[PDB]
RNA sequence: GUAUGUAU
RNA sequence: GAUCUUCGGAUCACUUUGGUCAAAUUGAAACGAUACAGAGAAGAUUAGCAUGGCCCCUGCACAAGGAUGACACUGCGACAUUGAGAGAAA
């Protein structure tokens, strides 16, 4: 099972900027004139993965608490079949915890300036910042075709004035996963970055409301059944008599009353 | 001449041998001369690069020299100190 | 003084018991015996962090 | 040069401190003219 | 027209 | 496996894994290119020492340098009034 997208792999050797990048043995990079060429100008990927075609069983699937392979989302996981990490999309079951990005890489304090491949653990982002090509208004058919495959979406926005998209996602795991796969692809290469808070008050309140709702759902399992019984009971009653009756009976507090009788 | 002080034996080279980071073996002298002479070459290179001072290159004969030719602003960064140089010229001897 | 080469091994495995306090819920106690040990620092590695200056 | 040993590189400078002490053990052992080669003993940092 | 800083 | 010794039965040996990524664009130096401007002390030229820190480089340095390294503020006020004249509100 599995597909090894490239059996061979890639070996890195270079002399960019022709006359001497030197190479800084301490931190493995080159150093010379034209730093503007290094800031911008990222070159297109050689491969993109197709989900339905490539995905399959792995050695990780047998192990309960694994991660996904980073190279799978890049579409070059030379192992493929006998890969140690999962070769699927992140579902609601997969879970993970706070300081860990879906791919296993640890999170950090507070973002990059240019918004890198991992985000902060102090704020949560289900979103993605992009920079795309603009043929006509069939862009939205193209965007919705590709990004929908990587995960369950909440809402695709596509600003046509500036070729940019704020793509939120249903599961946070898909968002981290989605960014890597989309990034460095053609529809120049798409530019993928973590999203800053969207401008204006109303929109933020709308997002805050969604996050709060998400938290409430998470809490909801936790609360005591009698407390659970109540809010639900009150909504159904929308009852008074029942409440009164309950009050009379009452007259670790619940435990103490239980202990007495 | 002082008459020597009473003391327990410290001995550095048997402390390092007691941690799990050093191992022991027996080889030829000239091998372990080259070993050092190299080790020191790198240990300076990695210092030169960590400072991002990457327009100077040490020759394999512990000889430091600029390539680019620098501004006065780029020279003040170079200005390696009384130690490093002493450490270097002690290597130049070991090499010979 | 950084104590060059002077490397000491506090090499008594410190054993402990840890009584957990119903954190989320569920399993409560058990008591779980932890066994602490000191990983013995490589002699060479220079300082592991910078001197941040804050008012 | 290679990334495979990007860990070590922190220690490698750490060694620098004890280079002058390696020179000195080495020269106090130089083999002497009548010897053809001489075998010695060594401590190495497993880091090389 | 650099020593030394400001902007991309 | 080896040594004793009933084919039972002994005895010797006991839980590895220094990991900031699992495959060098988007998670660990910035400098450089370019443009502008272009060097304290109340004429002009000019040595300097200090001074204060969320500014720092070179230096083994509690020497010394880096333009004297660079950068550096100075309304308020704890409010009385006097005596006269005019105005609007109680
Ligand atoms: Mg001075
Ligand atoms: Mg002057
Ligand atoms: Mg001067
Ligand atoms: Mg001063």
């Amino acid at each position: 099972p599995a597909r090894k997208q490239i059996e061979t792999r890639p070996e890195y050797e270079m002399e960019p900027e022709q006359p001497g990048q030197v190479y800084n043995l301490w931190y493995n990079k080159w150093s010379g004139g034209m730093r503007q060429d290094p800031l911008k100008s990222q070159v297109k990927s050689e491969t993109r993965c197709v989900i339905s075609r490539d995905s399959g069983y792995t050695k990780a699937d047998k192990n309960p608490g694994s991660f996904f392979c980073l190279y799978f989302a890049r579409g070059m996981c030379s192992e493929g079949s006998k890969c140690e990490y999962l070769h699927r999309l992140p579902k609601d079951t997969d879970f993970f915890n706070a300081n860990v990005d879906c791919f296993g890489r640890e999170k950090h304090a507070d973002y990059r300036d240019d918004m890198g491949g991992v985000g902060s653990f102090l704020r949560q982002n289900y979103t993605l910042y992009v920079g795309g090509i603009t043929p006509t208004d069939d862009i939205e058919e193209i965007v919705s075709r590709h990004f929908a495959e990587w995960g369950d979406i909440e809402r695709i926005r596509v600003l046509n004035s500036r070729g940019i998209a704020f793509i939120t996602y249903l599961n946070e795991a898909n968002a981290q996963f989605a960014k890597e796969a989309m990034a460095h692809q053609s529809l120049e290469c798409l530019n993928v970055r973590w999203a800053t808070t969207d401008p204006n008050p109303a929109s933020q309140a709308r997002n805050q409301r969604r996050l709060e709702e998400r938290a409430a759902n998470a809490v909801k399992k936790l609360l005591p059944k009698q407390f659970l019984l109540d809010l639900e009971e009150t909504k159904n009653g929308k009852x008074x008599x029942x409440x009164x009756x309950x009050x009379x009976x009452x007259x670790x507090x619940x435990x103490x009353x239980x202990x007495x009788x | 001449m002082a008459h020597p002080k009473s003391h327990t034996n410290r001995s550095l080279l048997r402390q390092l041998k007691n941690t799990k980071f050093f191992q022991s073996t027996s080889i030829d002298w000239v091998e372990a001369g080259l070993q050092v002479c190299r080790q020191g070459y790198n240990m300076l290179q990695l210092l030169i690069h960590r400072k991002g001072l990457t327009y100077l290159h040490l020759d394999y004969n512990c000889n430091l020299k600029p390539t680019k030719t620098l501004t006065t602003k780029e020279r003040k960064k170079s200005r390696f100190g009384n130690a490093f140089h002493l450490m270097r010229e002690i290597l130049r001897l070991t090499k010979l | 003084q950084p104590k060059s080469a002077v490397v000491q091994q506090r090499d008594d495995p410190v054993y402990i018991r840890y009584t957990p306090s119903n954190q989320m819920g569920q399993a409560l106690s058990k008591q779980r015996i932890i066994k602490m040990v000191t990983a013995e620092q490589d002699p060479m590695e220079p300082p592991k962090f910078r001197h941040k200056k804050v008012p | 040069s290679s990334r495979k040993f990007r860990a070590d590189k922190r220690s490698y400078l750490g060694a620098l401190k004890y280079l002058p002490h390696a020179v000195l053990k080495l020269l106090e052992n130089m083999p002497m003219p009548w010897e053809e080669y001489r075998e010695v003993k060594v401590l190495y940092h497993v880091t090389g």
